[PDB]
């Protein structure tokens, strides 16, 4: 029964409490619907400016 | 012409019959020679489109900044000019008044974009192949060498068929398959 | 093709280089558009390069999705393929399966005799958005590695707790639906990175009412996902548990795709570290 | 009101971008650098500001003929005034005509100063009884 170091926490273990505390955060976030989901994606004034609007639209 | 001594030189310091002022440094031959065009007016044919798109990068900067028609105009110009493939840069559009170039309009001629894909020895070399009938663009072979090749088009240039100047390219690699007539 | 994707690789790492120079600029640029506004102060090496005083007047005029899923984000729906490692044993046959069944749009081809090579190339050919690879240790899965293909990142994960549906009950059908997603407790720069290499593997905008969840809870260096489906009763919403536990963690991501294998390393798993076991995303 | 960039429309919104620019690059930068001269000749620029103080002096006479209260500028500098707005020709002129403020600014060397005994006054040079008695 020595000591010594080590080098990583392993992988965790899978139990009941912490299941049920993963169980109770998805039970929050559908109460309150905060589902990160990919949206689906979407898509006169003055006659100075009409005038610069026409003379840049015909340069073009 | 005489390397005129300095009781004249002081007379003529501003006589110079091979540099005008008029002449621009002398910018017209050190981008042709650079890049290799034929002619002589071709150069200012693309400073006419170069002026053009300076032309219009003032004018798309008088509007205010935040103008929701300007808001779609000159990236409608960027992505136009990036698809040409003059200027290389979608960050800045301050480029499209500075690095908006003949130079940066010549490169993408065919016979440098040749040299850009090392197909040609030199960018003269590339003028020679092209002209002799070697050189397409998809289908159909190109004889003009003054051809603007487009950035998505620039995938597409390989040598002709059954030509010799595809034979000894293979012959080296040991590739040969005549059944092609290559 | 190959000249294609060999032209838009070169357009899109010297526009990466670009916007490396520029984002000092756009630093500078910051602070242009803050002192014309709120504060008078500016500072000694912006206030004497006259170019870039020339530059505003038209830089004025400028303004997250990852940038190689910026375009195909969401306007189509992607087509993904599940494949195993070589000669694969019965049980990974089965939870390929499952992974296709718990993936939208997915299909699962077997692998055998191929070569890594020359499947990258028929699916560049026929057009699909990211591989899904199996390595396994006798029947049970170690393995799992997320490629996206137009010579997009790569992710090679490595997955531990594996419980199966196969494995239980004859507990009937999964749902199949377009399901919701839970992203929880991802904060570092990787975290973020890791949630949209993942979060677009699924179909874009799924019902309001959808009735299955797939969650991914970041709790202690794990990305541990399991699926449910709900329901919402007269005074609270009880889940239930379908499809496979995992407990999965990331170990290289790499900026090209799974054929390249000397790709530029985004990230990678650091274990003979003397802070190693300090911290989490490292 | 026209002040800001977003309804105001043409080469003025230029010049007001640039103006604010520069004083706000005024209050830190090195004067040197900040102000930047279009190089013009002698004959020009000399031809320039000339025409530009026979305005100048032209808008004297007339602030001379109806009082009002104008704005006080140091003669080192012109006033900057509606003509070189239009004009735009402070980057080749340089308002601040630097060689001759250079050498205004610049004190000139006294006289050599030799006896240092006491103090230079109207009756000759006075020096002190303490320095009187610490040389007798």
């Amino acid at each position: 029964e020595l000591e010594f170091d080590r080098t990583a926490k392993p992988v965790p273990v899978i139990t009941s409490e912490v299941t049920e505390s993963l169980e109770d955060m998805i039970r929050r976030r559908i109460q309150d619907s905060n589902f990160d989901d990919l949206q689906r994606r979407t898509l006169a004034l003055s006659e100075e400016l009409q005038k610069a609007h026409s003379e840049i639209s015909e340069l073009y | 012409v005489r390397k005129l001594k300095h009781h004249e030189q002081k007379l003529l310091k501003k006589v110079d019959f091979l540099e005008w002022k008029q002449d621009q440094g002398h910018r017209d031959t050190q981008v042709m020679r650079t890049y290799h065009i034929q002619n002589r007016e071709d150069y200012h044919k693309y400073n006419r489109i170069c002026g053009d798109i300076r032309r219009l990068a003032n004018k798309l900067s008088l509007l205010p900044p935040t103008d929701p028609f300007r808001r779609k105009h000159e990236q409608l110009l960027l992505d136009k000019l990036y698809a040409m493939g003059v200027l290389t840069t979608k960050s800045k559009i301050s480029d499209l008044e500075n690095k908006v170039t003949v130079s940066a309009i010549c490169r993408r001629r065919l016979p440098v974009i040749m040299h850009r894909l090392k197909m040609a020895e030199t960018i003269q070399d590339a003028v020679k192949f092209i002209e002799q009938g070697h050189v397409r663009v998809g289908p159909n072979l190109i004889n003009d060498p003054a051809y603007l090749v487009t950035r998505n088009m620039e995938d597409y240039v390989t040598w002709v068929d059954n030509s010799k100047i595809k034979k000894t390219l293979l012959r080296y690699r040991n590739q040969i398959d005549d059944f092609d007539f290559s | 093709m190959l000249r294609r994707q060999a032209r838009e690789r070169r357009e899109y790492l010297y526009r990466k280089a670009q916007e490396l120079q520029d984002s000092q600029l756009q630093q500078k640029r910051q602070i242009i558009k803050q002192a014309l506004a709120q504060g008078k102060p500016l500072p000694k090496e912006l206030a004497e390069d006259e170019s870039l005083q020339k530059d505003f007047r038209y830089d004025q005029s400028l303004k997250q999705v990852d940038d190689e899923y910026a375009a195909t984000s969401g306007i189509m729906d992607p087509r993904i393929i599940v494949t195993t490692s070589r000669d694969p044993s019965t049980r990974l046959s089965q939870f390929a399966k499952e992974i296709k069944l718990l993936f939208p749009n997915a299909v699962r081809l077997n692998r055998g005799n191929y070569v890594m090579p020359n499947l990258v190339d028929a699916c560049k050919k026929s057009g699909t958005t990211d591989l899904v690879v199996l390595h396994e240790h006798r029947g049970v899965p170690t393995s799992l590695t997320i490629s996206h293909f137009p010579h997009g990142p790569t992710a090679q994960f490595s997955l531990h707790n594996v419980v199966m549906r196969h494995d239980i009950i004859n507990a009937g059908n999964q749902s199949e639906v377009n399901p919701h997603l839970i992203f929880d407790n991802f904060t570092t720069a990787l975290g973020k990175r890791v949630v949209c290499i993942l979060k677009h593997l699924f179909n874009a905008g799924p019902k309001k009412d959808s009735e299955r969840v797939i969650t991914f809870a970041n709790r202690g260096d794990f990305i541990s996902v399991r699926q449910h489906v709900y329901v919402r009763t007269r005074e609270g919403v009880e889940i239930a548990e379908v499809g496979p536990r995992f407990e999965m963690r990331l170990f290289e991501l790499r900026l090209g795709t799974l054929e390249n294998k000397d790709a530029d390393v985004e990230w990678q798993l650091r274990r003979f570290i003397r802070t190693a076991n300090k911290k989490d995303y490292l | 009101i026209v002040y800001q960039d977003d309804q105001v429309i043409g080469k003025a919104r230029s010049r007001t971008l640039e103006m604010r620019l520069n004083r706000l690059s005024r209050v830190n930068g090195h004067q040197d650098k900040i102000n930047k001269l279009e190089k013009v000749p002698m004959h020009i620029r000399r031809g320039m500001i000339d025409k530009h103080v026979k305005r100048i002096k032209k808008y004297e006479q007339e602030a001379a003929e109806g009082g009002i209260v104008l704005s006080k500028v140091k003669k080192g500098q012109f006033r900057k005034i509606e003509s070189t707005y239009k004009k735009d020709i402070e980057r080749r002129i340089g308002g601040s005509i630097k060689a001759r403020d250079k050498e205004k600014a610049t004190k000139r060397e006294r006289g050599l100063k030799i006896s240092s005994v006491g103090r230079s006054t109207r009756n000759g040079l006075i020096v002190s009884k303490r320095d009187i008695a610490r040389i007798s």
